[PDB]
DNA sequence: TGCACAGGATGTATATATCTGACACGTGCCTGGAGAC
DNA sequence: TCTCCAGGCACGTGTCAGATATATACATCCTGTGCA
């Protein structure tokens, strides 16, 4: 048993490019890329939460970590996508 | 152990080789649909009329 | 028009003739009587076939009304239904129509016959 | 039980001489039973049940293995077809060593085709043989064919040929056949061409060929009669043929000679729609009546 | 050079659904018609407008018939009964046709020859829509 | 179409005039299950129904529409070779026989399959795209089943040593490629075990490109016979 | 001595025919994410 | 922390892309030969 993200990112590619094939090595690069991005974002958030003497990770410290890591227009588009996703998910009423 | 595994592998391989060597009507009627429609039956000895 | 009335076109057609004795008639119509469909079971002395009926066939059946035992002749390409007569001679009959058709025999042999007409 | 026993005895005598035999009789008399009788007679002669390569087109591969299984079931059958894992397990099967001859062996008769003699030349370069028969060798006639090239690289030292009609006479086909039969003696085509033109050509190949014609047996085979039927040209075919003649392009001429719709296909006959409507510029789909007129008041 | 949007296939399901008040005076009796079309190597389902369904039912289609819908004008052509069912049990000299090749939804290019007088008499006496 | 920019009343009036429910209901009919739903499950009497079914019937089924589909009889009459093949095949089927036809193109047998399905003849096909297993059971069903009629074949597949003893009538559609490969073509057919007279039909079209290479084929026949 | 014409040789063009060759889809299963406290 | 079921994994089978081959007629190019 081993874990990969392959079906999800495959679906992401079929949403915008239906007639496009895939090399397995390309999944190896892109899986390493998404794991590396998750890696830096998560330890930046943990480092920031350890700074503020807090024991809890919420949306705001990863928001600040996204603002710290990503370039500015990617930062603003990423926080736009994240805020609309978390407000859609938070409307469970 | 090794001899039994070799015999099982040889048996499966010979079965695969034998499989490769030896292996490599009236139309149905139309659907009849009569829902919510009246019926006239003219049989041999009696006549019927089913209405709504 | 007077010029074109004097030119004749001879057209050749392939038809199929069906002559037999009627056994069972089922006619399914809607409530307003517009959409009509049904099945017809006709027989000869050798075979027995169930046919499907359209609107024009049902209109041709309900005129000169066949009563399950008449010997009829159907031309497929022309859509003509001809009631030759009654072979069964049923005793129990309703006292409304005449039903005084002549006594004929049930036809024997092939039910369907191909023919060429011009 | 027929007169091919004399032909197989002649082929055995030619093999005892030390040269590669010739058989070019047209099909219809059953050279397959002749070949299995050749194999049975040589196996009764010098006691060989060993490996036997035979090249055969893939259309008659199943027919040949069926007639081998139906006729003489003493030998063992190891065919070659399928997927590369099946090819790998057949490569596991035929792993012979110390050469010469084996009695308890699964590789007595194995099949092949030209298309994988061509593509598997690395694995088949080794394992020197003793008998290769090129059944239906009419496709070998190209001198630049790579199938002929890696057929020439075999270390079998036997080149018995089976074919129906070798008389295509392309002036390199005959030299290619003679080079394949005797590789040391025939190596130059210029000396073959340089060294009356009809009688000598009959005497070039005279000791090798045997003259057998189909009209010697009881002719219940059918006695085929050629009925040539001629047809005229329809006006659509006439229009496309005069267009093709105005352009003068051969395959187009054939494909409009047989049927007009190989060039263009007749489509739906519909009135020209003078409408503007909702068109797609690409669990169900919605369609709504949306036809309007281009003329607007 | 004329481009046609074409839906075609074999009718497998013909299911309408009704309005709330059919005797309301305004609006038709039905609201939608679900049509299931099957072609070679494809299958599609459509929710038909009632105005398309008038031309569909004017052609007297049924389950098991191969149809041909032209989206440019809304015209429907009933090709014939499908040959996947039986043949010799009919009495209406119908024509039997195989399944259409390709997908249900198509686009094709058609070259037409048309004079200006044809356009003039087409616009003068308009026949070819689905309106009254 | 008449448009007034910036007014919704004109759109409602135009939609009411073009798609009047009374006239459009008069020119059509209600479905049967809908009529059953309103008459029984809603209590509406028959006389309160809207007026339906006043559209006049056409003369034929063909006269009900302006769209004409490519015909099949025309597909057969615009090619003279296919027409004469149909005329010969009518009496061949009336005789109750078994027949092979050889081809040279993919679509020349693809359309011929459509002709057979129009004629509802029993037929199976063997060509280059066929897998190796199919060339066993297809020949088995050919040599066993007598109710099969047509065997569509290519040249190098169905003409190389395959047992075709259950046929005598071979038809050459356009196989005029080489005299040697054509001479090998009935060698799969004209074989031992045949029980009746073998006839070969070679249909050709006249005064065409067929005559351009048939003379060369006859010249090649004479050259390969004298040599 | 140079040039022009004719004959032979070869390229090619486009649909074949075989014919693989590496890709995308239809069934098990089990365990881990989701609901509840 | 208890429960429990279906998501995504793992393992089979068909379907459009490349590759040699036929093939003959047509067109073009090269070379030989005769003439001024």
């Amino acid at each position: 048993r081993k874990e990969t993200y392959s079906s999800y990112i495959y679906k992401v590619l079929k949403q915008t490019h239906p007639d496009t094939g895939i090399s397995q090595k390309s999944m190896s690069i892109l899986n390493s890329f998404v794991n590396d991005i998750f890696e830096r974002i998560a330890t930046e958030a943990s480092k920031l939460a350890a700074y503020n003497k807090k024991s809890t990770i919420s949306a705001r410290e990863i928001q600040t970590a996204v603002r710290l890591i990503l370039p500015g227009e990617l930062a603003k588009h990423a926080v736009s996508e994240g805020t609309r996703a978390v407000t859609k998910y938070s409307s469970s009423t | 152990e090794k001899r039994l595994e070799e015999e099982k592998q040889d048996t499966i391989n010979k079965l695969l080789k034998k499989r490769a060597g030896k292996s490599r009507f009236v139309k149905p009627r139309r659907p009849y649909n009569s829902e919510g429609m009246t019926r006239i039956l003219r049989r041999y000895e009696e006549d019927l009329f089913c209405t709504f | 028009q007077a010029f074109r009335k004097s030119i004749g076109i001879k057209i050749k057609e392939e038809t199929e003739l069906i002559e037999g004795e009627v056994v069972e008639i089922q006619i399914d119509r809607s409530i307003t009587g517009g959409h009509k469909q049904g099945k017809l079971t006709i027989k000869t002395t050798d075979m027995e076939t169930i046919y499907e009926l359209g609107n024009k066939m049902i209109d041709g059946l309900t005129k000169e009304k066949v009563l399950a035992g008449d010997v009829i002749s159907i031309d497929k390409a022309s859509g003509k239904i001809t009631k030759l007569g009654r072979s069964f001679a049923r005793s129990r009959d309703y006292d409304a129509m005449g039903a005084d058709t002549r006594f004929v025999q049930c036809p024997e042999g092939e039910l369907q016959k191909r023919k060429t007409v011009v | 039980k027929e007169y091919q026993l004399k032909g197989l005895n002649w082929l055995a005598n030619l093999y005892d001489q030390g040269i590669n035999g010739i058989l070019a009789d047209e099909m219809g008399l059953g050279k397959t039973v002749q070949s299995i009788s050749v194999l049975a007679h040589l196996a009764e002669n010098h006691n060989i049940w060993g490996p036997f390569l035979v090249v055969t087109p893939a259309s008659t591969l199943h027919n040949w293995v069926n007639e081998i299984s139906k006729f003489l079931p003493q030998f063992k059958i190891l065919p070659y077809w399928g997927n590369a894992n099946d090819r790998k397990v057949l490569r596991k099967f035929w792993d012979r060593k110390n050469l010469r001859y084996n009695k308890n062996a699964p590789f007595h008769v194995m099949v092949t085709s030209y298309q994988m003699v061509v593509t598997d030349a690395n694995y088949l370069q080794k394992m020197k043989w003793q008998y290769m028969i090129l059944d239906e060798a009419q496709a070998i006639k190209s001198s630049q064919s790579s199938r002929w090239k890696n057929l020439l690289s075999f270390h079998c030292r036997n080149r018995l040929l089976l074919t129906g009609t070798p008389i295509q006479n392309s002036m390199q086909e005959l030299w290619a056949l003679l080079h394949f039969i005797m590789p040391s003696l025939f190596d130059s085509h210029d000396e073959f061409n340089e060294w009356q033109q009809l009688r000598r050509l009959h005497m070039i190949l005279k000791p090798f060929m045997l003259r057998r014609v189909k009209k010697n047996v009881q002719s219940e085979l059918g006695d085929k009669i050629e009925i040539d039927v001629l047809c005229d040209l329809t006006q659509r075919q006439a229009k496309l043929y005069q267009v093709l003649k105005s352009q003068i392009a051969v395959m187009q001429f054939r494909k409009v000679c047989n049927h007009p719709d190989l060039f263009e296909r007749a489509d739906v006959d519909s009135p020209f729609s003078f409408t503007t409507f909702g068109k797609t510029t690409s669990k169900f789909t919605d369609l709504i009546y949306s036809s309007r007129n281009p003329i607007k008041y | 050079k004329e481009t046609k949007e074409v839906y075609e296939g074999e009718v497998t399901e013909l299911t309408p659904e009704d309005a709330e008040n059919p005797l309301g005076g305004y609006g038709k009796t039905i609201s939608h018609v679900i049509v299931g079309l099957k072609s070679a190597k494809g299958t599609k389902t459509l929710r038909l407008d009632p105005t398309i369904y008038e031309s569909i039912q004017r052609e007297k289609v049924s389950i098991g018939d191969v149809i041909y819908i032209e989206a440019n004008t809304g015209a429907v052509k009933r090709v014939g009964r499908s040959d996947a069912y039986a043949t010799e049990f009919d009495l209406e000299t119908e024509e039997y046709v195989p399944l259409p090749k390709g997908e249900v939804h198509k686009k094709k290019e058609i070259v037409q020859d048309v004079t200006l007088h044809d356009l003039d008499v087409a616009n003068a006496r308009p026949q070819g829509g689905q309106d009254v | 179409t008449i448009e007034v920019l910036g007014s919704s009343h004109v759109t409602n009036s135009i939609n009411n005039e073009l798609f009047d429910p009374l006239i459009s209901q008069a020119l059509s009919d209600i479905p049967a299950i809908t009529q059953y739903n309103m008459h029984v499950k809603k209590g509406i009497p028959v006389e309160d129904f809207p007026k339906t079914g006043l559209f006049p019937e056409p003369l034929n089924k063909n006269f009900s529409s302006n769209i004409s589909m490519p015909s099949m009889d025309r597909f057969i009459t615009e090619s003279a070779k296919l027409r004469k093949l149909d005329e010969l095949l009518v009496k061949l089927k009336s005789e109750g026989h078994r027949v092979l036809i050889y081809f040279q193109m993919t679509k020349m047998m693809d359309l011929m399959e459509e002709y057979l399905t129009y004629r509802q003849y029993n037929h199976i096909r063997l060509d280059g795209s066929s897998k190796l297993e199919d060339r066993r059971d297809l020949v088995h069903d050919w040599q066993t089943n007598p109710e099969i009629f047509v065997f569509l074949l290519s040249t190098r597949a169905g003409g190389l040593g395959i047992n075709l003893t259950a046929a005598d009538t071979v038809i050459f559609y356009d196989s005029d490629w080489n005299p040697t490969i054509d001479s090998q073509a009935m060698d799969r057919a004209h074989r031992l075990g045949q029980t009746r007279q073998v006839t070969v039909y070679r249909l050709l079209v006249r005064g065409t490109i067929e005559e351009r290479m048939r003379d060369r084929a006859k010249q090649k026949e004479q050259v390969q016979q004298v040599v």
